[PDB]
RNA sequence: CGAUGUCGGCUCGUCGCAUCCUGGGGCUGAAGAAGGUCCCAAGGGUUGGGCUGUUCGCCCAUUAAAGCGGCACGCGAGCUGGGUUCAGAACGUCGUGAGACAGUUCGGUCUCUAUCCGCCACGGGCGCAGGAGGCUUGAGGGGGGCUCUUCCUAGUACGAGAGGACCGGAAGGGACGCACCUCUGGUUUCCCAGCUGUCCCUCCAGGGGCAUAAGCUGGGUAGCCAUGUGCGGAAGGGAUAACCGCUGAAAGCAUCUAAGCGGGAAGCCCGCCCCAAGAUGAGGCCUCCCACGGCAGCCGGUAAGGACCCGGGAAGACCACCCGGUGGAUGGGCCGGGGGUGUAAGCGCCGCGAGGCGUUGAGCCGACCGGUCCCAAUCGUCCGAGGUCU
RNA sequence: GAAUGCCGGCAUGAGUAACGAUAAAGAGGGUGAGAAUCCCUCUCGCCGUAAGCCCAAGGGUUCCUACGCAAUGGUCGUCAG
RNA sequence: CGUGAGGGAAAGGUGAAAAGAACCCCGGGAGGGGAGUGAAAUAGAGCCUGAAACCGUGGGCUUACAAGCAGUCACGGCCCC
């Protein structure tokens, strides 16, 4: 049973899935969009956005909130001064995952793009 | 023999002369009767009930026809009480007062592929003292050569519930008609949101 | 619908707003309703609170004291008609929520750990002061 | 365990009745609307790299 | 219950 | 919650510090003594010249639980200790006092001269 | 004998009845209560512990009772391996000896993969003469079936007394079962906090990794849960068993019977809950579709409708089932509430300092109850009747 | 036509068990007919009285480079003992 | 294969003649389709003949209320001559 529970385990032990969440929102903040598995991508949504929101309040406490999972303070400066503000007006849902027509070859898996909106 | 369809919402304790009576909250009314069976035409006795309004763009051609001879809006649901007449083309929760006894039917939790400790209550293998990778096994099946076979029946893991589940004689504690309203003492079968049927009871 | 509404409704009937506000920690007595033979009475029950569990109307909290040599805990829920009225006797001061650790400390250890909330009793002297 | 093993051999019927269970189901594809290609609903064309009327992605 | 005990008739197994 | 095994502290002057229960008596097979239930219970521990001795097989009341009871009144009470009053085949005690609260569950089902005798009844 | 694994236990039971208890009776050397003894009855029930490898037995404490047997002395491709069949070693005894002993002692390898039948679950197909969407009837199956205490009747009938009822009526329990999470009590793998060693970012402050597949510690929502909560055993109707009769011959009397009619069990049939028309004997009702083309038939396009695809779901191994797909609140984000944690960072003040106070119930914040089209369910495709004959 | 016969071929079990330490991965860029699996970068994780380095035995060209991918590599391969 | 003494295999066939298939086509290659050689190419080198087990495609008949050492005897239906 898993009744009424949220959030993929993803194969990954407690610690490997939170690696794998902030190294996907690193990737995803720095390229503005990749492609990765579908229920990667779909899981991505969710822990980028609460990044980005944070950066739109622009306070130092959620810059040190946000640098615990994305570390760079380059790119945090890049999500507070470039990334953020074109997103003042948008309330929630700043990302898309779009997916892909054709799986992988070694092991057929379906592929998605997550990029950021614009 | 009274009926009606309802929504299982949630439980709480309300305070009855200082005792503490758990209830589970259910909204019942209104259901309007959508067709009633007669003994000329179908055999036997029942009132059909409808319950929840639903967008007439998902209700499909053959539906469409059997609400508009009832003079009915598009429902949900369609359920029946059986051996059951009310005078009116709507029942409500008027028809239980609080000290009523009630049965109710609801669909009860689905636990998937259950082992056979939690469906069947069995006692799995010890723990320790040399328990080979049988903690939880059912144990023996049978005998021998004879009868050489299973018997039908026998208590075995697969699906557990999910599966309709009547409770019987329930003590009405309130009911609430300004907001369709039913509170009955005890538990219930089903989810929050799940649907429910509410009787008057067959217990004496 | 709203489900969660619909219960709050059923619920609201019982809730009460009279009772002071009090934290884990504090020292209270609580007036309970009880009954013997053949009477029913008000009987005191006096201690610190060690928990509140939170859920709306079914909140409820325990309070812990010893009575004649013997630790005594006690449940109430909240909203229950059967408490006359609670009396803060004293603020404390937690630096955590749930406090089952002072069940295994002296009454020395207690008042140590557990110090008066010197800023909830100005406060509350703050108050008390009529129009 | 007392390794269980099969007691005979599966007649060339019942290995391919067992089989009666086992074609592929041809894959399910619409025309873009952009450059008539088929290709799988709900995802990207890939041949000119339109979905929901924009081009989306460099093909 | 059979009242005189009856011998095993074949040894516990070994690899042998 | 007290079951076969399970150690009472006796909360009275009969002599008996420690007293373990051996069966409850509630039935052919019930599985737990709460308060107000009798008990049949072995003396694992006494001092000097009581009127029972380490060794004795008696009767005694449960009258405080360490897992919570509950109420109908929603309330709920719990005490740091099991502890039990050692009594004779009619249900009266066999001390002439008793120590520390008691379960007010007890009047209830008839052990009142018990009660009487405790300091305070919660 | 080109192998039918062997005691006991555990687990899971199912059956017999020569019945341990609970139900119905006859006789009694049956006053009452309580027994004895035989008859009917297999529906349910038949506890926990000490000793021993034990089955058995004895004992402790209870009990309505602590029933006896069959199923390869049921059950090792289900577990145990204490008993007992290997090799080591010792004691008593036998033998010159090697060695031996229904004599004893300590130790001693128990095999991941189920083909067929069978069983528990779940689908795919075809069928049920038009094709469809709903709602159903119940042939036939299964589940269940226990019982104690106290009180009133009444300290009455009965008895010298001790004791102590039938019938009837209330209340409270034990074990078992189904469901549930409001309370109580768990878990709650990252929801919060505290803490250590070390390496790092970025020097301070602030953080991050690692110490488990949570580093440790204090907590903990939803969910899943029991120790927690609700409810169930029935009631009632019918037919009977033993047993008791009514009327009544044969057989002028007598007879429960040969004709006929009563009463009578926890048992039987029904009633209660669950499954069920593959019930091929393929049922019924409501409603929608239509008599289209080319050649009880085939082919093409459609109708009602359905599937595919997609967002999901207290549904779930896959499958199925249920909801939703812009005409939209299905998930995700975001806002509000709940809920957990329990006063963030930063700054100001106090202290030489570890720290302390305020700002501040602050900051953070899974799942819960809601709102909101910000993101994503785009766009579509393919199936799918023209109704056999008396 | 049988000898649990001999040699060979091909079935069944079955698209099943398994794919050899639970130290762990993610993305971007490149190459190419083809890429989860080769190269490059960045991030994450693991060993560190070693899972680093140097000798002796044993092995005997496995070393370096270019060009390759039928087979060997438990998948893939453009990589490679 | 075995430390060694020692053990100890499998594996023959294009055609008369290489005349061993220039060249084009799909393909990274393998492989194939044409052209060509030959009396013959299911003689194309994975090559005389090419049996059987075994796997496949196509066609007729038949099968989803049926109880089986699988055949046989009878009858009827459909398909072929
Ligand atoms: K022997
Ligand atoms: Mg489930
Ligand atoms: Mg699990
Ligand atoms: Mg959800
Ligand atoms: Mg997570
Ligand atoms: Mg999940
Ligand atoms: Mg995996
Ligand atoms: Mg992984
Ligand atoms: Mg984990
Ligand atoms: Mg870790
Ligand atoms: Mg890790
Ligand atoms: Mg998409
Ligand atoms: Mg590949
Ligand atoms: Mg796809
Ligand atoms: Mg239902
Ligand atoms: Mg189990
Ligand atoms: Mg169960
Ligand atoms: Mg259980
Ligand atoms: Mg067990
Ligand atoms: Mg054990
Ligand atoms: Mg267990
Ligand atoms: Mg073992
Ligand atoms: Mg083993
Ligand atoms: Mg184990
Ligand atoms: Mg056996
Ligand atoms: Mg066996
Ligand atoms: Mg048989
Ligand atoms: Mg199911
Ligand atoms: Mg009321
Ligand atoms: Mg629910
Ligand atoms: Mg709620
Ligand atoms: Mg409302
Ligand atoms: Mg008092
Ligand atoms: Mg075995
Ligand atoms: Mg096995
Ligand atoms: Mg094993
Ligand atoms: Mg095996
Ligand atoms: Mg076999
Ligand atoms: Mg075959
Ligand atoms: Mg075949
Ligand atoms: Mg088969
Ligand atoms: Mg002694
Ligand atoms: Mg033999
Ligand atoms: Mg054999
Ligand atoms: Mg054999
Ligand atoms: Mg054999
Ligand atoms: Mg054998
Ligand atoms: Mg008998
Ligand atoms: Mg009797
Ligand atoms: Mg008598
Ligand atoms: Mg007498
Ligand atoms: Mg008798
Ligand atoms: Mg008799
Ligand atoms: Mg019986
Ligand atoms: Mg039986
Ligand atoms: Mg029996
Ligand atoms: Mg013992
Ligand atoms: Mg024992
Ligand atoms: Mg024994
Ligand atoms: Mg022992
Ligand atoms: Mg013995
Ligand atoms: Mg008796
Ligand atoms: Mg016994
Ligand atoms: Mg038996
Ligand atoms: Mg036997
Ligand atoms: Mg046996
Ligand atoms: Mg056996
Ligand atoms: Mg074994
Ligand atoms: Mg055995
Ligand atoms: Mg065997
Ligand atoms: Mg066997
Ligand atoms: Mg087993
Ligand atoms: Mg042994
Ligand atoms: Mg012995
Ligand atoms: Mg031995
Ligand atoms: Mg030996
Ligand atoms: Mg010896
Ligand atoms: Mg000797
Ligand atoms: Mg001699
Ligand atoms: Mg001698
Ligand atoms: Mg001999
Ligand atoms: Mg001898
Ligand atoms: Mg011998
Ligand atoms: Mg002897
Ligand atoms: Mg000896
Ligand atoms: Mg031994
Ligand atoms: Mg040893
Ligand atoms: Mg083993
Ligand atoms: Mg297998
Ligand atoms: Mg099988
Ligand atoms: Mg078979
Ligand atoms: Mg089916
Ligand atoms: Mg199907
Ligand atoms: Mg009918
Ligand atoms: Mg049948
Ligand atoms: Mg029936
Ligand atoms: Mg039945
Ligand atoms: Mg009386
Ligand atoms: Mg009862
Ligand atoms: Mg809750
Ligand atoms: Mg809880
Ligand atoms: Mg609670
Ligand atoms: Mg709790
Ligand atoms: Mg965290
Ligand atoms: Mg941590
Ligand atoms: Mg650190
Ligand atoms: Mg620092
Ligand atoms: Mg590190
Ligand atoms: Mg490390
Ligand atoms: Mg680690
Ligand atoms: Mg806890
Ligand atoms: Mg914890
Ligand atoms: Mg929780
Ligand atoms: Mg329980
Ligand atoms: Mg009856
Ligand atoms: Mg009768
Ligand atoms: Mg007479
Ligand atoms: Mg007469
Ligand atoms: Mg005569
Ligand atoms: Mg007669
Ligand atoms: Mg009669
Ligand atoms: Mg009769
Ligand atoms: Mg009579
Ligand atoms: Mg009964
Ligand atoms: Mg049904
Ligand atoms: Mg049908
Ligand atoms: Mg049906
Ligand atoms: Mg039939
Ligand atoms: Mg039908
Ligand atoms: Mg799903
Ligand atoms: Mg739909
Ligand atoms: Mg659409
Ligand atoms: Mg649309
Ligand atoms: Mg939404
Ligand atoms: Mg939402
Ligand atoms: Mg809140
Ligand atoms: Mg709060
Ligand atoms: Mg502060
Ligand atoms: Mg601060
Ligand atoms: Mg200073
Ligand atoms: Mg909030
Ligand atoms: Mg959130
Ligand atoms: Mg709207
Ligand atoms: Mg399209
Ligand atoms: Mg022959
Ligand atoms: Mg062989
Ligand atoms: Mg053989
Ligand atoms: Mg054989
Ligand atoms: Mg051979
Ligand atoms: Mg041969
Ligand atoms: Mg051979
Ligand atoms: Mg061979
Ligand atoms: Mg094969
Ligand atoms: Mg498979
Ligand atoms: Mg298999
Ligand atoms: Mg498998
Ligand atoms: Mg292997
Ligand atoms: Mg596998
Ligand atoms: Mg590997
Ligand atoms: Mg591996
Ligand atoms: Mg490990
Ligand atoms: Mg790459
Ligand atoms: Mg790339
Ligand atoms: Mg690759
Ligand atoms: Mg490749
Ligand atoms: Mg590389
Ligand atoms: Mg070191
Ligand atoms: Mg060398
Ligand atoms: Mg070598
Ligand atoms: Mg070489
Ligand atoms: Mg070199
Ligand atoms: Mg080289
Ligand atoms: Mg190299
Ligand atoms: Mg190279
Ligand atoms: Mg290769
Ligand atoms: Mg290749
Ligand atoms: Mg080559
Ligand atoms: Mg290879
Ligand atoms: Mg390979
Ligand atoms: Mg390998
Ligand atoms: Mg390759
Ligand atoms: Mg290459
Ligand atoms: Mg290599
Ligand atoms: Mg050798
Ligand atoms: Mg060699
Ligand atoms: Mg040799
Ligand atoms: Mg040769
Ligand atoms: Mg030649
Ligand atoms: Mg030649
Ligand atoms: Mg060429
Ligand atoms: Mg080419
Ligand atoms: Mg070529
Ligand atoms: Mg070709
Ligand atoms: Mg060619
Ligand atoms: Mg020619
Ligand atoms: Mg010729
Ligand atoms: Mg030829
Ligand atoms: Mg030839
Ligand atoms: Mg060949
Ligand atoms: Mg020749
Ligand atoms: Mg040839
Ligand atoms: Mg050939
Ligand atoms: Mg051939
Ligand atoms: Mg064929
Ligand atoms: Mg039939
Ligand atoms: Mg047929
Ligand atoms: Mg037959
Ligand atoms: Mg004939
Ligand atoms: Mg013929
Ligand atoms: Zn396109």
């Amino acid at each position: 049973m898993r009744h009424l529970k949220s959030g993929r385990k993803l194969n990954r032990h407690s610690s490997h899935r939170l690696a794998l969440y902030r190294n996907q929102a690193k990737s995803l903040l720095t390229h503005g969009r990749i492609t990765t598995t579908v229920p990667k991508a779909k899981e991505l949504r969710g822990f980028v956005d609460h990044l980005i929101h944070l950066a739109k309040r622009g306070d130092l406490h959620a810059r040190r909130l946000v640098l615990r999972d994305l570390q760079d303070v380059k790119l945090v400066r890049k999500l507070f001064d470039e990334i953020a503000p074109r997103y003042r007006d948008r309330q929630g849902g700043y990302t898309r995952v779009l997916k892909l027509a054709e799986r992988r070859r070694g092991d057929g898996a379906p592929l998605a793009l997550v990029e950021l909106v614009e | 023999m009274k009926g009606i369809l309802g929504v299982k919402v949630g439980m709480t304790r309300i305070f009855r002369d200082d005792r503490a009576v758990p209830v589970t909250v259910i909204l019942a009314g209104p259901c309007p009767v959508v067709q009633r069976r007669t003994p000329e035409k179908d055999g036997y006795t029942a009132v059909q009930l409808g319950f929840l309004p639903q967008n007439p763009k998902r209700v499909n051609r053959p539906l469409k026809g059997h609400f508009a001879k009832a003079g009915v809006e598009p429902v949900r649901i369609l359920r029946e009480i059986r051996d059951f007449n009310p005078e009116g083309d709507t029942v409500t929760v008027e028809i239980f007062k609080p000290g009523e006894r009630v049965d109710v039917t609801g669909t009860s939790k689905g636990r998937g592929f259950a082992g056979v400790m939690k469906r069947w209550n069995f006692a799995g293998g010890p723990d320790s003292h040399g328990a080979h990778k049988i903690h939880r096994h059912p144990g023996s099946i049978g005998n021998r050569k004879t009868p050489g076979r299973v018997y039908k029946g026998k208590k075995m893991a697969g699906h557990y519930g999910a599966e309709r589940v009547t409770v019987m004689n329930l003590e009405v504690v309130d009911v609430i008609p300004e907001e369709n309203l039913l509170l009955v003492k005890g538990a219930v079968p089903g989810p929050n949101g799940g649907l429910v049927i509410v009787r008057e009871t067959k217990k004496a | 619908m709203n489900r969660g509404a619909l219960i709050k409704l059923v619920e609201s009937r019982y809730v009460r707003t009279d009772l002071p506000e009090f934290r884990p920690g504090d020292t209270v007595r609580v007036s309970y309703k009880v009954k013997e033979g053949n009477r029913t009475r008000i009987q005191d029950f006096e201690g610190i609170v060690i928990r509140i569990r939170r859920n709306g109307f079914n909140t409820t909290f325990t309070v812990r004291k010893v009575s004649y040599g013997v630790g005594v805990e006690r449940i109430f829920p909240l909203h229950s008609p059967l408490i006359q009225k609670i009396d803060i006797v004293q603020r404390g001061r937690a630096r955590r929520a749930k406090l089952y650790f002072i069940r295994n400390l002296s009454d020395r250890e207690i008042r140590r750990k557990l110090r008066a909330d010197r800023k909830r009793i100005d406060q509350d002297r703050a108050a008390e002061r009529a129009a | 365990a007392k390794h269980p093993v099969p007691k005979k051999k599966t007649s060339k019927a019942r290995r391919d009745a067992r089989r009666s269970h086992h074609a592929l189901t041809p894959p399910t594809l619409v025309p873009c609307p952009e450059c008539k290609a088929m290709k799988p609903p709900h995802t990207v064309c890939p041949e000119c790299g339109y979905y929901a009327g924009r081009k989306v992605l460099e093909v | 219950r059979r009242i005189r005990p009856r011998p095993p008739r074949l040894p516990r197994p070994r690899p042998r | 919650m007290i079951q076969p095994q399970t150690y009472l502290e006796v909360a009275d002057n009969t002599g008996a510090r420690k007293i373990m229960c051996i069966r409850v008596l509630k039935g052919s097979n019930a599985k737990y003594a709460t308060v107000g239930d009798v008990i049949v219970a072995s003396v694992k521990e006494a001092i000097p010249r009581g009127a029972v001795k380490e060794g004795d097989v008696v009767k005694a009341v449960v009258v405080r639980t360490k897992k919570e009871i509950k109420r109908p009144d929603g309330s709920a009470i719990r005490f740091d200790d099991n502890a039990a009053v050692i009594i004779n085949n009619q249900l009266e005690p066999r001390g002439t006092r008793v120590f520390g609260p008691v379960a007010r569950e007890l009047r209830e089902k008839g052990f009142m001269k018990i009660v009487s005798l405790a300091p305070e009844v919660l």
